[PDB]
C-alpha cells in the first residue's frame, strides 16, 4: 500500500501514456482530499474536460478549472 | 444503404419483390413466389419508424403508436403469411460491445432532439421579428426504446393483448405457435433469432425444410442467413427508396449459389467444403463492417472493401493449406496474413481515395493519425499493437457471437479509432480467452450506463439524483455536451462521439446505496425475463400446453415436437398469463383494439432447447 501505488492501480491498460500521466498528476496533486471513489470521478471529470472537450455543468466547470489548474507544470 | 446497394447490383437475382393485397383472407394460399413457414420480426425496427417517424407526422400519444405497431405486424404478416411460427424478438440488455455504441447513439440522439428544438426556437423568433405569426415536455424521447424503461414494459403487454387478440380471432393464426421475446430477455432481437434458429437446428425433431423469413433492415442479417446454414432462409424488408410502400425478399439460397462461384478455388490444398468457405466469406463481410468495432480506415464498403478482401482472402489460401474460421473461431495467424497483404495497400488506397487535416495519402500518415487520435508518436508501438491486439480480440468475439452465442457479456474495444492493417503484424501470437464466466446486466443498471441525463425521466427518482447533481460521483458519465470528431466523414452521424468509456465498476458501487429504493414495479422492470411461446384453441398442441398451463408448477417440461411440426424446447407455467376462457382487456385505449370478450390463447413460459 501507499499512495503513489494506490494512483498507479487506477490506469487502465487502454490510457495513453501521455494521457495517463495527466490522469496521474490529477490524482497525486488532490488524493489527500477526497475519498477514493469521489478522486475517482474528479480525475475522469478532469481528463474528460481537457482531452476530450466534454461540457458538465456551469459549476462543476469551475471546480474542474480550478483543480486543473496547474497541472501541465 | 451502403452494403446493401452493393450486394443487390453484385447479386441482383437476389432481390424478389413482394404480392400485396390492395379485406385480406391470410389462409389463402400465398401470392408470393413461395410459402413460407417461420415468421421473424426484429422488433426494434418496426418500433422506431411507428413512434418517431421521421417522414410522416407523428402519432399522437402512445395509443396511436401502439396501434400502428399492431397494425405493421398485421402486414408484414399477411405478406409472409407464415403457416408454422411467428417469432417476435425484442432487444433485451445487451452485451457490453454493443452498450458502448448504444450510449453513443442515445448521448448523441438526446443532442438532436435539443438542437431540433433549438433551431426551432430559432425559426419562431425570426418570424417574429420578421412579421409572420407563430403558434404555441410531451415530446416522444426515441431514447424510451431501451431495456428497462416503462415504455419498453407497457409495449411487452400491448403485444400479449396482440397475441392473445389475433390468435383467438384471426383465422390464418388458427394454427401457428408465436414466441414473444421481451426486453427482460437479455440479447438483441436479432441475436435472440440468430439463437432461435440455431438451438433448433441442433435438435433432431427440427425439420431441416422449414422455410424461414426475417424482417429487418440491418444488412448483417444477410450473414444471420448465411449463417444460420438453414436451406430456405429469407429477408423481408421495405424497398430502399420507393414511390410507394413496397417490399422485397432477399433470398439467401439464391445468394449461396452466387457464393459458391465466387468463392470456389483450384488447386485447394485441403478438401473444399462450400459450406465453410461461406462462413469465412461471413467472417471477411464483418472485417470490412459491424457494430462492434470501428472500420479500419482502410475499407469502406463504396471502395470494393469487399471484392479486395476476397481477392486479399483467394491468395491466402494458397499458403495456410485450411479454411479461415473454423465453427466460429478465426485462425489468428491466417488473419494476419490477410492483414499483412492488406497493409502493403494502404497507402495506394488512401491516394486513390483522395483524387475525388490528416493527410492519408501523403508520406508519414501513419504517425500523424496516431499522434491525432491517440495522442501517441513514432516512439510508441508497443501502443499500436496494442489497439490492433484488442482489435482482434474483437473480432473473435463477433464471430463467435453469430456462429456460438454470446462469449463475453463484460468484453468491449476500448477505443474511438480503429488501428490500420498494417497494426496487425505479431497478432498471430495472441491467443483469445473468453472463458471468465459472465452474465449480462440487470436492466436498469445498463440504462444507467446508455442514457444521457436528458432521458432521466425513466430512472427510479433516487437513481435520477446520480445523472445530474454535482455531489454525485458517477456525475462524470453523463456530459452536458461532448465533442463529436468528423474523421474525414461528411456528416456528424458518421463520426465518433467523443464520450468516456463507463467505469462498469464505479457505477455499480455508486448504485448499491440507491438499489433499495426500487418500487415493486422497479424491481420488476430490473428482473430477467422468459420468452413465451402461444397457441390457439385448435392447435394440436394447445391440450399439451393446457396441462402444463393448469397444472400451476415450475418444473420445465419437454415439448412433444411431434405436434410443432419439430420445434423442440421445454414449457412451464405462466403465472402471469391470462387463461382461456377469461376476457382480456385491451391495454390500448383505440378504436382498433378492443376488448376480448373471451380469450382463446393459451400462454407459456418457452426454453429453447439446450
Amino acid at each position: 500500500r501507499g499512495k503513489l501505488e494506490d494512483v498507479e492501480a487506477e490506469k487502465k491498460l487502454w490510457e495513453s501514456d501521455d494521457a495517463w500521466e495527466l490522469r496521474k498528476a490529477f490524482m497525486l496533486a488532490h488524493y489527500d482530499d477526497y475519498p477514493k471513489i469521489q478522486l475517482q470521478c474528479l480525475s475522469q471529470l478532469f481528463i474528460n474536460v481537457t482531452l476530450l472537450g466534454c461540457e458538465y455543468s456551469q459549476t462543476l466547470m469551475q471546480k474542474i478549472r480550478t483543480m486543473g489548474a496547474g497541472i501541465a507544470a | 444503404p451502403a452494403f446493401f446497394r452493393w450486394l443487390t447490383k453484385k447479386y441482383p437475382a437476389t432481390v424478389v419483390n413482394a404480392n400485396e393485397d390492395r379485406p385480406v383472407d391470410c389462409t389463402q394460399p400465398n401470392p408470393n413466389f413461395q410459402e413460407f413457414d417461420n415468421l421473424y420480426l426484429d422488433m426494434n425496427g418496426i418500433i422506431h419508424p411507428c413512434t418517431h417517424p421521421e417522414d410522416r407526422p407523428a402519432p399522437k400519444n402512445e395509443d396511436e403508436m401502439f396501434a400502428l405497431i399492431f397494425e405493421y405486424i398485421d402486414r408484414i404478416y399477411s405478406i409472409v403469411r407464415p403457416r408454422r411460427l411467428l417469432y417476435m424478438a425484442i432487444d433485451g440488455v445487451a452485451p457490453r460491445a454493443k452498450m458502448n455504441q448504444q450510449r453513443s447513439r442515445r448521448f448523441r440522439a438526446s443532442k438532436e432532439m435539443a438542437e431540433k428544438e433549438a433551431s426551432i426556437e430559432e425559426q419562431r423568433n425570426r418570424l417574429m421579428a420578421e412579421g409572420i405569426a407563430v403558434p404555441p415536455e410531451a415530446h416522444f424521447d426515441s431514447n424510451c426504446i431501451t431495456p428497462g424503461t416503462p415504455f419498453m414494459a407497457r409495449l411487452a403487454d400491448a403485444l400479449r393483448y396482440y397475441i392473445h387478440d389475433r390468435v383467438t380471432n384471426d383465422a390464418s393464426w388458427a394454427n401457428i405457435e408465436i414466441i414473444l421475446s421481451d426486453a427482460n430477455v437479455p440479447g438483441e432481437g436479432e441475436h435472440k433469432i440468430m439463437d432461435y434458429v440455431r438451438k433448433q437446428r441442433g435438435n433432431p425433431a427440427h425439420d431441416p425444410n422449414t422455410v424461414h423469413c426475417l424482417c429487418g433492415a440491418d444488412a448483417d442479417l444477410i450473414m444471420l442467413g448465411i449463417a444460420t446454414h438453414e436451406a430456405n432462409f429469407n429477408i423481408i424488408r421495405e424497398e430502399f427508396v420507393q414511390r410507394e410502400k413496397n417490399f422485397i425478399f432477399l433470398r439467401i439460397p439464391v445468394l449461396r449459389e452466387y457464393l459458391e462461384k465466387e468463392l470456389s478455388m483450384p488447386n485447394l490444398p485441403f478438401k473444399f467444403d462450400v459450406e465453410r468457405a461461406l462462413d469465412d466469406w461471413v467472417f471477411l463481410c464483418f472485417f470490412v463492417g459491424n457494430d462492434f468495432l470501428p472500420h479500419l480506415p482502410s475499407l469502406e464498403i463504396r471502395e470494393g472493401a469487399i471484392d479486395r478482401l476476397i481477392k486479399l482472402y483467394k491468395e491466402m489460401v494458397y499458403q495456410m493449406k485450411g479454411y479461415l474460421t473454423k465453427d466460429g473461431i478465426p485462425e489468428l495467424d491466417r488473419v494476419e496474413m490477410i492483414m499483412k497483404g492488406l497493409g502493403r495497400v494502404e497507402d495506394e488506397i488512401f491516394k486513390r481515395r483522395q483524387q475525388d487535416d490528416i493527410r492519408l495519402y501523403e508520406s508519414g500518415w501513419k504517425d500523424r493519425y496516431y499522434r491525432a487520435k491517440f495522442d501517441v508518436g513514432s516512439d510508441d508501438i508497443e501502443f499500436r499493437h496494442r489497439v490492433a491486439w484488442a482489435y482482434v480480440e474483437g473480432l473473435c468475439w463477433v464471430l463467435r457471437y453469430y456462429y456460438q452465442g454470446c462469449a463475453s457479456w463484460d468484453w468491449y474495444f476500448p477505443y474511438h479509432y480503429a488501428p490500420f492493417a498494417s497494426d496487425f503484424e505479431t497478432v498471430g501470437e495472441f491467443q483469445p480467452d473468453f472463458t471468465r464466466p459472465t452474465k449480462p446486466f440487470n436492466p436498469l443498471e445498463q440504462l444507467m450506463s446508455v442514457f444521457p441525463a436528458a432521458s432521466k425521466q425513466h430512472l427510479p427518482v433516487e437513481w435520477q439524483k446520480l445523472m445530474i447533481q454535482d455531489d454525485s460521483p458517477i456525475i462524470d458519465l453523463y456530459p452536458a455536451d461532448f465533442r463529436i470528431d468528423l474523421n474525414g466523414k461528411k456528416y456528424a452521424w458518421q463520426g465518433v462521439a467523443l464520450l468516456p468509456f463507463v467505469d462498469e465498476t464505479r457505477l455499480l458501487a455508486t448504485l448499491q446505496s440507491v438499489y433499495p429504493t426500487l418500487t415493486a414495479e422497479e424491481k420488476q422492470r430490473n428482473t430477467r425475463g422468459p420468452n413465451r411461446i402461444f397457441i390457439g384453441r385448435n392447435h394440436k398442441s394447445f391440450e399439451f400446453f393446457q396441462q402444463v398451463a393448469e397444472s400451476k408448477s415450475d418444473d420445465l417440461v419437454p415439448l412433444d415436437p411431434t405436434l410443432l411440426n419439430g420445434v423442440s424446447g421445454k414449457i412451464a407455467y405462466d403465472s402471469t398469463a391470462t387463461a382461456p376462457g377469461l376476457p382480456f382487456v385491451s391495454p390500448v385505449n383505440h378504436d382498433e383494439c378492443q376488448d376480448l370478450p373471451t380469450n382463446c390463447g393459451i400462454c407459456v413460459l418457452y426454453e429453447d432447447p439446450e
